[PDB]
RNA sequence: GGUUGCGGCCAUAUCUACCAGAAAGCACCGUUUCCCGUCCGAUCAACUGUAGUUAAGCUGGUAAGAGCCUGACCGAGUAGUGUAGUGGGUGACCAUACGCGAAACUCAGGUGCUGCAAUCU
RNA sequence: GAGAACAGAAAUCUCCAGUAGAACAAAAGGGUAAAAGCCCCCUUGAUUUUGAUUUUCAGUGUGAAUACAAACCAUGAAAGU
RNA sequence: GCUCGUAUCAGUUUUAUGAGGUAAAGCGAAUGAUUAGAGGUUCCGGGGUCGAAAUGACCUUGACCUAUUCUCAAACUUUAAAUAUGUAAGAAGUCCUUGUUACUUAAUUGAACGUGGACAUUUGAAUGAAGAGCUUUUAGUGGGCCAUUUUUGGUAAGCAG
């Protein structure tokens, strides 16, 4: 019995790591506000490294999160650039998934010679009805193994959905 | 060289418990105060303002004052050869009631109950407490109780 | 010239000689450190006690 | 090693309280919410709680004690039907008629309901209890949210007003009120007094309406089952706040049963525990099964 | 040019570990405490002969090798490596102090005394107790003589009394020769690599019979 | 007896992996005009209660379960210790006398009790 | 731990565990999880008057601190702080 | 000397009730040390093979896991004594339409202090009490040393603490 335990797109995170800040940040700020319609937000540095060349705080990356019907669009846009053809590898143990794409024009953005070619990383998370359940304020819980999203139910829902296929390794 | 702080060899003193930390249980606050009332002192490590000093840690007092988030403890000092009173502004984290005066109340609620029973009839209540007495004859039959001979074990090493 | 820096040896002795007898105990012990909102209160109805007391039984 | 919980972690585990853990109660706030001033001895501290679950408003005033808290009284939302408000037991109008309630409820208890009559003519101002000459204090009571989001606009706060506009001296500011602009520290109580009568769903009932019916079919079915329109629910909240302060009374179901029937079923639905004899029973039969191959 | 044992024979001080606050001590001189057939089977070295201290004191670090290393060689030589398991029991964990500076005659212009005397690390000791173990040999118990003799050989490199004990154990577990027989004719004991496994009658049973295979397939 | 709100004691209450849950309640759930906060109506805010529940949460059962809790006259009167001797011993230490007296391979049992208000084939 | 595209054991990291194994100016020890930690909004109680009290103590001083009173304020929806 | 006259006492026990973190113990309990022994994809120290090529293939420390007790801690601890230690065992005490107040309460509800009432031959454990409460004033002293015991530095000392 599957009443309402079937797997829905949670959020979809479309995440592009500059590796500095200033013109190149608001140029990916832009491909990104353009791409998904709402504004990015910046992510500065966790921790400084002298040995990769980064400082702290520093706005290193942006992202934006999309949900819903634009989550599901963004999903099948990207999936064209990648010719349905991920893995194993790129599916993980919790049930969620993602994949990296370069030259985001394929996406179907139109090219500006300002913007240039920047590349990103969606990542999907799957999840069923019952989130709230441990994302809530008041009365919060996990959920049971029976409700939890899962590698091989994860890698079924996405090659059931557009039949979509996966490589071995 | 030397130190003597306020809250110096308190180490484990103020040690809060094992499985115990965090915050504090809402009876130590609903409880109430009043004046004359006898209080045993443990300093709560966790709750730092109106801490008691190491030396008043574990000892008990009279309320001689209340206030709003404490309450004033008299406690007699051994300062030389004679006592000193210590006034102490203590928190109720740290104070709690005395459980000795408690039932020695109970007692006193007994002894006017047996007054009146007294009263009532005349059969020699005898109020007073008394100590443990030496036991009284008794006689120990052997029904399935045959004294059973011991003897000193021989040694051996066991290991 | 070193000398002895501390001892505590025949201090309870000279303590006990006149010593540790208890400290003398009151009724009415003194309201000094008690609440002066509470003091002001107790002042006033001790004023009209003593004035109901003396009407009663001048 | 990732699932790595071992006996000595789960022994060094030290549980939170148990509400804590089941995520109802926020001490943090509760010790402030009923500790006393120790000067003020044995006077409770009397808290309106107020909880929103779905379809339910719990409104409650209670004092807290030793062995556990102890309720004055309390409303419930469900039993505004017998007031007049059947559909929208949750939204905020609702709140506003609870929290009245159970304010009529308690000063109708005490005896303070002939005093501080509260306020009978609504405007959506904020107003605070005068003192009266040569008369008791109006019973006073804190709001009590728990977990809940302090925020504008919040039906929390719609209870409260409730309260406030039922004759408890509940200690509030207006800020937090529907209607309030962050930019102009000034109420509105017109936008106010729309929230209180149920103009925020009288429009989105205009609204809907006028713009698409199929969600007006979809929801406000009961409302167009029962005939209630833009004009009319405002009409029927201000009927039951006059009903609502007219007899508080507070008069119980008939249960339709007996306890002790209720417990017969529920008793011989429920699981059972085994006993220890049978217990060991079940381990002797995995035993000369599972483990001797027979 | 080690100060004689007799200065550091008796547990004066309390126990001073190499900690955050020595942080700088010496080696122990013995690093080896396994020896012999130290991967055989419980089953294998039935016997247990324990060298055991009679008197509270501390035994150094370099006697504890010197006692290790003769009583080896000793089993070694007359009985061979691969039939018997030498296990010390003690581990030198305190740490002794000396207060030593440059030797020179005439050395009290700027010796300073007694002041400022706090030593600096130069040894290490084992603290036992009276009835504790320093040496256990487990073997066959046709090499019972063989096995005692080298203990007595090892036991001349220590201070003070100690005694030679067969214990009653089996081998280097806990239990007797005839209890670990019993439990060894049931299923409950099951060999690990060198030491033993005991089925509890506590747990799960679906790990009992995971594990302890032959216990419950009679 | 189930359930909810508020609790008290704060694991007998926690943690794993299964199974069950009638009714009610609780929850997930549906939506975005208005009060309201973020990249994101997913938290939080509001509106409706109409479209499904063990799917989760929740509750309760199951486990020679891990923990935790309470006992034991199998361990242990052991370790330690107050007091005593012109006791033993080169000593290290030990024994005796009058008293007090401690974890666990251990073993047994247990796996939340309850206070106030409200509702339920 | 399973993770993205350059990209790597140490950027960007979505979930899952996570009793604090982090952080809290500094030494160490205590203390702290819907916080005492990290972000955000407001702010000047680091204010006024004078007393009482604890520690060191001679129950002298100094230093530090504790609980009030009478004010004036900040913050919060409020209890409160 | 003063005020009194057997008690507003006690280097003691008992009963009741607190506080402690030392001795011991513990380390298949946290921290930190610490010895050995099965099986683990070499993208994850360093060493050969079907051969132009690596997941169809083995041994060497163990990085990282498996719960197996070899041994420990003045500045480690779940547990946890003995001795020592706070308080109480009453007449200034225990229970009632009450009386006061500007404090407190939603409220004669509380808080404090009371008037009026019920408590006797046992007035609320033991033992003792060659009197109990001290008031003033002043001497000398302010190098100490030695036991059984606990203990720090030191190899130790008729050493130092």
């Amino acid at each position: 019995q599957n009443p309402m335990r079937d797997l829905k797109i949670e959020k979809l995170v479309l995440n592009i790591s500059v590796g500095e800040s200033g013109d190149r940040l608001t140029r990916a700020s832009k491909v990104l506000e353009q791409l998904s319609g709402q504004t990015p937000v910046q992510s500065k540095a966790r921790y400084t490294v002298r040995t990769f060349g980064i400082r702290r705080n520093e706005k290193i990356a942006v992202h934006v999160t999309v949900r819903g019907p634009k989550a599901e669009e963004i999903l099948e846009r990207g999936l064209k650039v990648k010719e349905y053809q991920l893995r194993d590898r790129n599916f993980s143990a919790t049930g969620n998934f993602g994949f990296g794409i370069d030259e985001h024009i394929d996406l179907g953005i139109k090219y500006d010679p300002s913007i240039g070619i920047f590349g990103m990383d969606f990542y999907v998370v799957m999840n069923r009805p019952g989130a709230r359940v441990t994302r809530r304020k008041r009365c919060k819980g996990t959920v049971g193994n029976s409700h939890k999203t899962t590698k091989e139910d994860t890698v079924s829902w996405f090659k059931q959905k557009y039949d979509a296929d996966v490589l071995d390794k | 060289g030397k130190s003597h702080g306020y809250r110096s060899r308190t180490r484990y003193m103020f040690q809060r418990d094992f499985r115990k930390h965090g915050a504090v249980h809402l009876s130590t606050y609903l409880k109430v105060y009043k004046v004359g009332d006898i209080v045993d002192i443990k300093a709560n490590g966790s709750i730092q303002k109106g801490m008691p000093h190491k030396f008043y840690q574990g000892k008990t007092g009279v309320v001689y004052n209340v206030t709003k988030s404490s309450v004033g403890v008299i406690i007699n000092k051994m300062v030389g050869n004679r006592y000193l009173e210590k006034r102490l502004n203590l928190r109720v984290e740290h104070i709690k009631h005395s459980k000795c005066r408690q039932e020695f109340l109970e007692r006193v609620k007994a002894n006017a109950a047996k007054r009146a029973e007294a009263k009532a009839q005349g059969v020699a209540v005898q109020l007073k407490r008394q100590p443990a007495q030496p036991r009284e004859s008794r006689i120990v039959s052997t029904e399935g109780n045959v004294p059973q001979t011991l003897a000193p074990v021989p040694y051996e090493t066991f290991i | 010239a070193k000398s002895k820096n501390h001892t505590a040896h025949n201090q309870t002795r000279k303590a006990h000689r006149n010593g540790i007898k208890k400290p003398k105990t009151y009724k009415y012990p003194s309201l000094k450190g008690v609440d002066p909102k509470f003091r002001r209160n107790h002042k006033h109805a001790l004023h009209g006690t003593a004035k109901a007391l003396a009407a009663a039984k001048k | 090693q990732k699932d790595a919980k071992s006996s000595a972690y789960s022994s060094r585990f030290q549980t939170p309280f148990r509400r804590r853990r089941e995520g109802k109660t926020d001490y943090y706030q509760r010790k402030r919410l009923v500790t006393q001033h120790k000067a003020k001895y044995n006077t409770p501290k009397y808290r309106l709680v107020v909880r929103f679950t779905n379809k339910d408003i719990i409104c409650q005033i209670i004092s807290s004690t030793i062995t556990g808290d102890v309720v004055l009284a309390a409303a419930y939302s469900h039993e505004l039907p017998r007031y007049g408000i059947t559909h929208g037991l949750t939204n905020w109008a609702a709140a506003y008629a609870t929290g009245l309630l159970i304010a009529r409820r308690t000063l109708q208890k005490l005896g303070l309901d002939e005093t501080y009559k509260g306020v009978e003519e609504v405007e959506g101002e904020y107003e605070l209890t005068e003192a009266v000459e040569d008369g008791p204090r109006p019973f006073k009571v804190f709001l009590d949210i728990g977990l809940q989001r302090t925020t504008t606009g919040a039906r929390v706060f719609g209870a409260l007003k409730g309260a406030s506009d039922g004759g408890l001296y509940v200690p509030h500011s207006e800020n937090r009120f529907p209607g309030w602009d962050f930019e102009t520290e000034e109420i509105d109580p017109e936008l106010l007094r729309s929230y209180i009568f149920g103009g925020h769903v009288s429009q989105y009932m205009e609204e809907l309406a006028d713009d698409d019916e199929e969600r007006f079919s979809e929801l406000f079915k009961g409302y167009l089952a029962d005939d209630i329109d833009a004009d009319s629910l405002e009409d029927i909240y201000t009927s039951a706040h006059e009903a609502i302060r007219a007899d508080p009374a507070f008069k119980p179901t008939e249960k339709k049963f007996t306890k002790e029937q209720y417990a017969a079923e529920s008793k011989k639905y429920r699981q059972t525990k085994l006993s220890k004899e049978e217990r060991a029973a079940r381990v002797a039969a995995k035993i000369a099964a599972l483990a001797g191959q027979q | 040019a080690r100060r004689p044992a007799r200065c550091y024979r008796y547990q004066k001080n309390k126990p001073y570990p190499k900690s955050r606050y020595n942080r700088a001590v010496p080696d122990s001189k013995i690093r080896i405490y396994d020896l012999g057939k130290k991967k055989a089977t419980v089953d294998e070295f039935p016997l247990c002969v324990h060298l055991v201290s009679n008197e509270l004191e501390q035994l150094s670090s370099e006697a504890l090798e010197a006692a290790r290393i003769c009583a080896n060689k000793y089993m070694t030589t007359v009985s061979g490596r691969d039939a018997f398991h030498l296990r010390v029991r003690v581990h030198p964990f305190h740490v002794l102090r000396i207060n030593k500076m440059l030797s020179c005659a005439g050395a009290d212009r700027l010796q300073q005394g007694m002041r400022g005397a706090w030593g600096k690390p130069h040894g290490l000791a084992a603290r036992v107790d009276i009835g504790q173990i320093i040496f256990s040999v487990r073997t066959k118990d046709s090499n019972k003589d063989v096995v005692v003799e080298g203990l007595r050989r090892a036991r001349y490199k220590f201070p003070g009394q100690q005694k030679i004990i067969l214990s009653k154990k089996w081998g280097f577990t806990n239990l007797d020769r005839p209890e670990y027989l019993k439990k060894r004719e049931a299923g409950e004991v099951k060999d690990d690599g060198a030491f033993v496994k005991f089925l509890s009658k506590k747990g799960s049973l679906e790990n009992n019979i995971r594990e302890f295979p032959e216990y419950f397939a009679a």
